[PDB]
């Protein structure tokens, strides 16, 4: 049924956002409302639309200035917070750029301030020739025409190319709108503005993977083995100019259908490129994905050789963890997609039971997927807030929670260990090796002497201090 | 020799040193018991700052958003503020204080925060006749100042709100102390100093419990300790000791103007002299003697620093960046130990104030090497100077400058905020005698590890 | 999984882990107020040890030599002992205790130390009628044991001497505490724990003041605080708490046999469980409750370590060397934080004792990885194993191992004695809850710097 939690008695509109799956229900009657306005003052976990554009997607690129047209905070706030390495020395994580908007610019306009900042950035780093300009709350409100500024700068500086995104934080209700605006602007303005050499009979884009802890680099070892050319990665370890070539690919392989389905859908409509949805987390899922890719290209045997080798390498370790994780209860409190990517893969491959899931910004589509794959007796929460998390903990008693680090630090007080469901602990987590990495972190989080020690009150004469025995795969 | 003040020569920023005003106002607010700041603007302005505090402290702190969306950005956001206040009050029955913090968005669209507060006070009085919730308007447009100025603005607004409600009463016999933006370990050290001097004081804000235990009963103790009552009692103090010109002195000035509580602004107590002068001012205002225990702690610090100064520190060139009170204070500490702070970077538009800081003249009169003080600086200003050939032996600053030091192969000591890329720093004092000792030993230890990794006379670390 | 004990397979030593017995006896003695040890042997046996203490503590400690020369090697050295005692007594009017420490030379030649003591006692009685000087014979041949054994022997002899003179008196109500060979910071911590538990206790030896101030009056305060009267009162204690099997427990056993003071030996309090078990023992013998403040310090430690264990420590392989009580205790601490102590090195000939240590069984029943414990080890045994391909992520040990870690490019935390190549370590606790937290943090910070210098996922240090 839908659930009205005790902490929500005064915001009873939350009942429509929380589903407890029970036997025999027609799930079609219980789909949480999702992607609706946030309730003020709740300590919702949601971020803003600008985040979804610059932090999540655009900022992943290795060779592009990320010009944030706004006051300095939006830039400071999106710097030193992500884990998406590159193969060029992590340029993307080392720098952030602001137009340092001041009151004069609010009153009289910020377009000259943006122009000057763009020239400065290109002057200070003469090897960098690509830029994305993002609007933020105040620059959107005052109506600065960043597309016009960018066209002037490109006329004055023939060596550069600039893309613009209008994505103030108050747009939409969450990070999701930022995804959408970026996707649709990029296909409309930049795809089909360059071509690259095709070096394989088999070509794809990999859409919706952002190289968290090297996930894209790990997957690339599969594509290189198979002989498949990736025209563009959207956007993990990617380049701005690769993304201008996406129309060239034979196949679009999508992992994050939430952030990046938009561009896949448009590339199919405009260019005829089929969209293949996969799961690039999960051991048996990754094998299914490789088999579908290879079936599409008519390279089935190559795929079987790769899969056999990876199972021989990694399956024994995965099974070691499965034996010790079977039956443990997990909660996943992340953006959305990881819920549907992980609920059944952790169950199938590790024996782990996902008892509670919360999505900051998922759409109804993401709930359809997660409820299809998820368990009876599990809570499914759209746009969860902090008090709800405490009540859900009481209700389901997880052994581990996959969530962000600040929530991890809160639930530690309750003696519940966490794994960073966003940036990972010791990743990468995609692929065959990556699921073993995930499993290891889950095992070390749960089988941790510190948790047992923290429970002991040394003042209690009836209590001793235990010693716990661990293992390693 | 010459101490030159110069502004950043670029309009834009690369690698900002500070966050925006609202972030600093959130930091002020989280130090108050039974307080949840409400940040009126888009969601990022809240969530990214909750993350920043988790990076520095490895803890959660509660801050709420009004969740400004497109409707409110076009037609006004008053109803979001009003709804957010009520939703907080309904769901947090112990909540007492809500600083309502504006952002760029809600400054640009002109929302009337004082009006929304009147509306909310009526609504709260009607719905919760036995509670008192203090709503403080905090005007923090991000297109002025920085987190430093936002902190100061929030402290001042919250004190104005609470003391307006309670006014002056019984003299408390206590000092007010505004340390500025310091770590829990700094607050621990100040509490020890006052205890050893037999001086009763409230430290605003008391963030000692931000380093909270994992307890057997699973209780959550990660809260500010400064209460409404503590704040209200500021109007009744003997005197205010303000340790940071840019981080709370304007509240001490307000309490002097409103309540006749004399404010004594001293140099922020980085290093030996500045600590000595702070203790002298406490003894003057209170009539209490400085105790032998502090003479001993002083002496232990000097003994430790003397094992390092002429051997390892002399003539070594240092760049320092951070909050202005910290930059100027650490530059003074560096010269006590024979370091040469040749480049000081301060990160906001407050240069008209910095030029009049008496510590700049104090540096002018003790330095025998040129010093460049860049105001309105970003961290690109540091990286660009190193690229152009500035030879540094040490960087002192916060963790968002880490890649500059890493790539230039320069040892770096983490000071100020945020210090997320090392463990436990928030627990270690930087001010006072113990803090000068700890800072000096971190500097030496960073240098020692660098000599090993670079094989630069690594054999010398035996009989120093 | 197996915990295997094996001896060094070579006859000779390359890179000794410990010094000889007389050096440990000296260390014992310098913790006593108004004590100057007299080392009966050649001059190097004193001067090199005074240097070693200056390396560790960055302080001078007074130790005299009998200056054995060629004539004494042919005819015996007793006249050198007897002259040395009188020259000390004549020139140091406040001297009270002289441990007379033998060396390899004077053991080989068989000088009659107890006979020289009788001579000296008569001479001192006649020349200084109102003074009492306690001369303790300390037999410390360097060709057995190590400085660990020598420390233990010296404490015991001193205790025997002074308690023989004074005997049993009125019950003191106090605990005797033998922490073993620990830093001033460890002593500071124990004093705090006893104070918070309202337990009166003498800590033998009380070396807090080895970290002495540089004072305005130029006074020298670098002395041990344990007095004759404190040692004599040992006979009247309620109980003895011995924290180190190899570093003082035999004196607790002597006081049990002689004066019926019951001795309780506990695991040395490295890590959480061993500290918990210590505090339970204190509570049991004194009938005093463990205070809330210690529950909170424990919880703060746990919270800090939980930020580290599964993210950075799990499955990381550690080698540990140092004193036996430290090596066994640190191995237990490591396992609490998910480190894997795969190689433990203990540096002397007491293997027949170590095979019976209950902590070996405690390892055997907890570890999931093989552990090699090499006894009679030198530091070449660590280097050689690395060169043969042992993969280590961390070394924990004293500074004389530094070049092993430097050259292998393995991060190293400095623990035990001597820690001369980093600043201030003598002031930081390693035992207790605060000590566990500080050790864990040192480990992490060493790892973090290593990641930076080696560019090994250095981008990860942002949101842990
Ligand atoms: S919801 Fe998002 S992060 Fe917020 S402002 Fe808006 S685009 Fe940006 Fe920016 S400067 Fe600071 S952090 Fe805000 S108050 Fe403005
Ligand atoms: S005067 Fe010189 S240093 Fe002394 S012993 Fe003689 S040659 Fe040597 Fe050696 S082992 Fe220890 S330090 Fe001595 S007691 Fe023997
Ligand atoms: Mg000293
Ligand atoms: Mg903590």
């Amino acid at each position: 049924p839908m659930v009205l939690l005790e902490c929500d008695k005064d915001i009873p509109e939350r009942q429509k956002h929380i589903y407890l799956k029970a036997p025999n229900e027609d799930t079609r009657e219980f789909l949480p409302i999702a992607n609706a306005a946030t309730i003020p003052g709740t300590l919702s976990e949601r971020g803003c639309a600008f985040c979804g554009a610059k932090l999540v997607i655009g900022g992943v690129l290795k060779d592009t200035i990320q010009m944030i047209h706004g006051p300095l905070g939006c830039a400071y706030d999106t710097w030193h917070t992500k884990r998406y390495p590159t193969d060029n020395g992590h340029f993307n994580m080392k720098y952030v750029w602001s137009t340092d908007m001041k009151e004069s610019h609010v009153v009289f306009g910020g377009e000259k301030r943006l122009e000057k900042s763009m020239h400065e950035a290109f002057d200070e780093m003469p090897d960098i020739k690509r830029m994305i300009v993002y609007t933020t709350c105040p620059t959107a409100l005052i109506g600065d025409d960043i597309k016009a500024v960018a066209k002037k700068v490109m006329k004055d500086r023939p060596d550069v190319d600039v893309f613009t995104v209008e994505c103030p934080g108050f747009s939409g209700v969450s990070q999701s709108k930022g995804h959408h605006v970026l996707n649709i602007g990029w296909i409309n303005e930049k795809v089909e503005t360059m071509e690259k050499e095709i070096t394989s009979e088999y070509t794809m884009n990999f859409i919706g993977d952002f190289n968290i802890q090297g996930d894209t680099q790990l997957l690339q070892t599969y594509w290189d083995r198979l002989g498949i050319q990736v025209v563009a990665h959207f956007t993990g370890n990617g380049t701005y100019d690769d993304l201008r070539c996406m129309h060239q690919a034979q196949l679009n392989v999508v992992n994050c259908a939430r952030s990046s389905g938009y561009i896949a859908n448009e590339l199919k409509k405009r260019y005829g490129i089929p969209r293949l949805d996969i799961d690039s987390w999960g051991f048996n899922y990754m094998a299914e994905g490789i088999r579908k890719i290879c079936a599409f290209f008519g390279i089935e045997e190559k795929g079987e050789e790769l899969i056999a080798e990876e199972y021989a390498k990694w399956k024994p370790k995965l099974d070691w963890y499965k034996e010790r994780l079977q039956g443990k209860k997990m909660a996943i409190w992340t953006g959305g997609p990881r819920l549907w990517h992980w609920t059944k893969s952790v169950e199938d491959d590790l024996g782990v039971q996902v008892v509670a899931m919360s999505s900051k910004f998922g759409h109804e589509e993401d709930f359809e997927k997660v409820i299809a794959r998820g368990k009876e007796g599990t809570y499914y929460i759209d746009d969860g807030n902090e008090l709800e998390f405490f009540e859900i903990i009481d209700l389901v008693k997880p052994d581990v929670i996959f969530t962000g680090p600040r929530v991890g630090e809160l639930v530690k007080k309750l003696h519940i260990p966490y794994v960073n469901g966003h940036g990972y602990h010791n990743g990468p987590y995609m692929g065959f090796e990556g699921f073993v990495n995930l499993a290891r972190d889950m095992y070390n989080a749960v089988h941790n002497p510190l948790r047992h020690l923290a429970a002991v009150d040394i003042r209690d004469k009836s209590q001793t201090t235990p010693v716990i025995v661990r293992g390693a795969a | 020799a010459e101490v030159k003040l110069s502004p950043r020569d670029r309009e834009g920023i690369i690698n900002p040193m500070y966050d925006c005003q609202p972030a600093g106002a959130q930091y002020a607010g989280i130090g108050i018991k039974d307080c949840i700041p409400l940040v009126h603007g888009g969601q990022g302005c809240t969530m990214f700052v909750r993350l920043l505090f988790a990076q520095h402290f490895k803890e959660n702190f509660d801050v709420a958003s009004t969740s400004l969306h497109e409707e409110s950005a076009v037609f006004g956001g008053a109803k979001r503020v009003e709804e957010g206040v009520l939703v907080l009050a309904r769901r947090y029955p112990n909540l007492r204080v809500i600083p309502i913090i504006t952002t760029c968005s809600t400054e640009v669209i002109g929302d009337d925060i004082e009006g929304s507060i009147r509306v909310c006070n009526r609504a709260l009085e009607a719905e919760f006749p036995d509670r008192k919730i203090y709503l403080a308007p905090v005007h923090t447009p991000s297109f002025k100042g920085s987190h430093v100025t936002g902190y100061a603005e929030c402290v001042k607004s919250v004190f104005k709100t609470i003391t307006d409600a309670h006014g002056k009463g019984q003299p408390s016999g206590k000092l007010n102390v505004f340390p500025g933006w310091v770590n829990p370990g700094d607050v621990v050290l100040l509490k020890r100093y006052f205890k050893e001097m037999d001086v009763e004081a409230n430290i605003y804000m008391d963030t000692e419990d931000f380093d909270s235990p994992m307890l057997p009963n699973k209780s959550i103790e990660t809260h500010g300790r400064t209460t409404v009552e503590d704040i209200a009692d500021s109007a009744n103090a003997l005197a205010t000791l303000s340790l940071a010109r840019y981080e709370g002195n304007t509240t001490g000035e307000l309490l002097q103007k409103t309540f006749a509580v004399p404010n004594a602004l001293v140099n922020t107590p980085y290093g030996i002299k500045n600590t000595d002068d702070m203790l002298r001012k406490i003894a003057e205002v209170t009539g209490k003697e400085i105790p032998e225990s502090l003479v001993r702690e002083r002496g232990i610090a000097l003994d430790a620093l003397a094992d390092l100064a002429h051997m390892f520190f002399a003539n070594k060139k240092v760049a320092i960046f951070g909050h202005p009170d910290l930059v100027l204070g650490l530059a003074q500490f560096c010269m006590e130990v024979e370091l040469e702070p040749v480049l000081l970077l301060i990160g906001d538009d407050q240069g008209n104030k910095y030029k009049k800081d008496p510590r700049i003249e104090e540096l002018k009169n003790t330095a025998h090497f040129d010093i460049e003080i860049v105001h309105n600086a970003d961290l690109w200003e540091l990286e660009k100077r190193i690229n152009a050939g500035l030879q540094l032996d040490l960087i002192m600053g916060h963790s968002k400058g880490r890649y500059v030091a890493i790539e230039a192969n320069i040892p770096m000591v983490r000071v100020g905020f945020p210090t997320f890329d090392r463990a436990g720093l928030y627990r270690k004092p930087s001010i006072g005698y113990q803090g000068a000792m700890e800072l000096g030993e971190m500097i030496a230890n960073a240098m020692f590890a660098h000599m090993e990794y670079t094989r630069n006379k690594e054999w010398i670390l035996n009989t120093w």
